[PDB]
């Protein structure tokens, strides 16, 4: 109600106390602040990330040391530019360059040629994810100079129980050829050499129509298969095609893996098949397909 | 002295209300930075796992199948190694590698010259339960990686920029270059077209004469609060373009426009929240005018192909 | 004018210092806290109300004439 005017003398310098006050706070405050500021300018961190150690490939990398699985930049001696890959390294000290992963269908192998060329999906380094290196990129690796290379085709049903086919001599040849598959012999493996035909009954020929060495590679906008009509096509898919084929990795991922003729409006048998393993209407549940130099396969 | 004296005690009531709201709006802070200071033992994390095709850059990315946006891995040169990148592939036709984005303020970009120089901010993040990052995060992908993808061969540059409202314009620089380090990064633009104005080439549409021409950004260098390289030839270390906190630009005397600028929240902001006054922030005078902060702003390049 | 009314002068400019003052301090800490989004296991979700700061601002500049 208005006080005596003998206290705006203490009242006033009353004020003044808890102004400067204020302004004290307000500078420690402006430090914190700085400090605050420090903490914040590093980005999230990637829990993915890339070894620094290099070579021609992941073998050539885990003998230069690398011990454990994960992305890795790899540069076979004729390449250009480096690309990353996934190597998978075992206590035994082997590099494997993984180029074909399957697990879980979250990735679409109905590509176009240069997708298959150039490669698709992601890469991971728990090799959790699925993917396709690259024509190209399979080309180069095993195709460097005079070094034999080696095949191995790991399979998995839906049952945990796994198996793998090996093939000595893995070789893929240039565009020029269309990507064309070779090898020297099945190198065993209790997956079955599906690659050398299979026997269905359909036909007298079957063994001849599903055969896979010496097959050039197939999409559905490049027909290369020894069929008047499209593999790839049919089966939505990239591979080397014959009329059409005994195993086949990069087929419709039918979550399952017990699929039928009742599945297409053709009926078409395009899953992720192995005839010498399982029925040719059982996809896989997991592919993986990994190459390394053949002196090294034990 | 009669009346007059009656101001006095209705006075200090007043001022004893705010220094003593103040001291509390202090309290308020100084719990708000504590807690934030605690929240930064760790940080922020990413599992970004990277897309198979690769390429120069993300053109010859798209042209090679890579068709979604997402996190790629590009090597312009053979000479330097491969790094992370986000790729535009949609926004009209595809193949726009990001080289600046700005949409949520998670970022500081008030950096200093060789931060700008390196790049900064985070590249991608993941998706909605996605083992691959398809979203961008907001970042500055560094002045020495951009001026060598501009020099690669002619390049285009497209700018995306959006209100708080929901409105969006686009700029489009159909030659866009950026020098290397011992030229400033100085940067030239041109064969411009769109409809969030050409802040870069005229200047601000606001101003006339030699102010409309001061604002003009193409043929500036580049500055940071901690390297003055602008248009502002004195000695008044009171009147740089770039102050403390501020980003870093192409500014000359001083900005039509500033996709650098800091973040602030809603849109319209003062000259009394402003750190110097001095209006900072995602800035693009010929559009929103001169105390505007967009909401989104980006910067991406693509080859030139006529 | 006198002792006291002087006294009064300069606290009026220096309150309406400090309160322009506080008001960029707020801004400037939330749009750094914002900007811990980016680097910290989180971000201090919060909302600034800038017109506590507008009313004892104008608050002031009616009390001081
Ligand atoms: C340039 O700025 C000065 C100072 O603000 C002003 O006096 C002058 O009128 C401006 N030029 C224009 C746009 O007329
Ligand atoms: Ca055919
Ligand atoms: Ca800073
Ligand atoms: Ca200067």
């Amino acid at each position: 109600y208005e006080a005596s005017i003998l206290t705006h003398d203490s009242s006033i310098r009353y004020l003044q106390e808890i102004y400067n006050s204020n302004n004290q706070k307000i500078v420690n405050l402006k430090e914190k602040v700085a400090q605050l500021e420090a903490q914040c300018q590093e980005p999230c961190k990637d829990t993915v990330q890339i070894h620094d150690i290099t070579g021609k490939d992941c073998q050539d990398i885990a003998n230069k040391g690398a011990k454990q699985s994960g992305l890795y930049f790899i540069k076979p001696l004729k390449a250009n530019q480096q690309f990353l890959v996934y190597c998978e390294i075992d206590g035994s000290g082997n590099g494997w360059t993984v180029f074909q992963k399957r697990l879980d269908g979250s990735v679409d192998f109905k590509k176009n040629w240069i997708q298959y060329k150039e490669g698709f999906g992601h890469l991971s380094p728990t090799g959790t994810t699925e993917f396709w290196l690259g024509n190209e990129k399979i080309h180069l690796i095993s195709t460097q100079s005079a070094i034999p290379y080696a095949l191995r085709v790991e399979l998995e049903d839906w049952n945990g129980r796994t198996s793998t086919a090996d093939y000595a001599m893995f070789k893929v040849g240039p565009e020029a050829d269309k990507y064309r598959l070779t090898y020297a012999y099945f190198a065993g493996g209790d997956a079955g050499d599906a690659f050398d035909g299979f026997d269905f009954g359909d036909d007298p020929s079957d063994k001849f129509f599903t055969s896979h060495n010496g097959m050039q590679f197939s999409t559905w906008d490049n027909d290369n298969d020894k069929f008047e009509g499209n593999c790839a096509e049919q089966d939505g898919s990239g591979w080397w095609m014959n009329k059409c084929h005994a195993g086949h990795l990069n087929g419709v991922y039918y979550q399952g893996g017990t699929y039928s003729k009742a599945s297409t409006p053709n009926g078409y048998d395009n899953g992720i098949i192995w005839a010498t393993w399982k029925t040719r209407w059982y996809s896989m549940k997991k592919t993986t397909m990994k190459i390394i130099p053949f002196n090294r396969l034990t | 002295d009669e009346t007059v004296n009656s101001n006095i005690p209705t006075n200090l009531r007043v001022l004893r209300s705010i220094l003593e709201n103040l001291r509390s709006k202090i309290q308020k802070l100084e719990s708000d930075v504590s807690a934030q200071m605690e929240y930064c033992r760790t940080p922020c994390t990413v599992s970004c796992n990277i897309p198979v095709v690769s390429g120069k850059e993300c053109e010859e990315i798209i042209r090679k199948g890579g068709e979604t946006s997402e996190m790629y891995l590009i090597q312009p040169d053979s000479s330097v190694k491969p790094y992370r990148v986000y790729c535009d592939m949609n926004t009209e036709n595809g193949g726009w590698t990001v080289i600046q984005n700005r949409q949520d303020g998670s970022v500081d970009f008030g950096r200093k010259w060789d931060p700008y120089k390196q790049g900064f901010g985070n590249v991608a993040t993941n998706t909605d339960g996605k083992n691959y990052c398809g979203l961008p995060g907001e970042y500055w992908l560094g002045n020495d990686k951009i001026s060598q993808l501009t020099r690669m061969g002619p390049t285009e540059l497209l700018i995306e920029m959006e209100d708080w409202k929901g409105d969006k314009v686009k700029a489009h620089y159909g030659g866009f270059t950026v020098q290397n380090e011992a030229n400033k990064y100085q940067i030239s633009v041109n064969k411009y077209r769109g409809t969030a104005g050409n802040a870069l080439m005229d200047g601000a549409s606001q101003l006339m004469g030699e102010n409309r021409t001061m604002t003009i950004h193409n043929g500036m260098f580049f500055s940071t609060y901690d390297r003055d390289n602008d248009g502002w030839l004195t000695s008044d270390p009171r009147k740089q373009c770039s102050k403390e906190a501020g980003g870093g630009w192409w500014y000359n005397r001083c900005h039509a426009a500033n996709p650098n600028g800091r973040y602030y929240w809603g849109g319209q902001y003062t000259w009394d929240m402003a750190k110097h006054g001095t209006d900072d922030g995602v800035v693009w005078m010929n559009w929103k005018g001169s105390w505007y902060s967009m909401r989104k702003m980006s910067m991406k390049i693509r080859p030139f192909f006529p | 004018v006198i002792e006291k009314v002087q006294h009064i002068q300069l606290l009026q400019k220096n309150v309406r210092a400090q309160l322009v003052d506080m008001k960029r301090l707020e801004v400037d800490i939330d749009i750094k806290i914002r900007s811990c989004r980016g680097s910290c296991s989180r971000a201090l979700a919060r909302e600034v109300d800038l017109k506590d700061y507008e009313d004892q601002q104008k608050q002031l500049e009616q009390v001081i004439a």
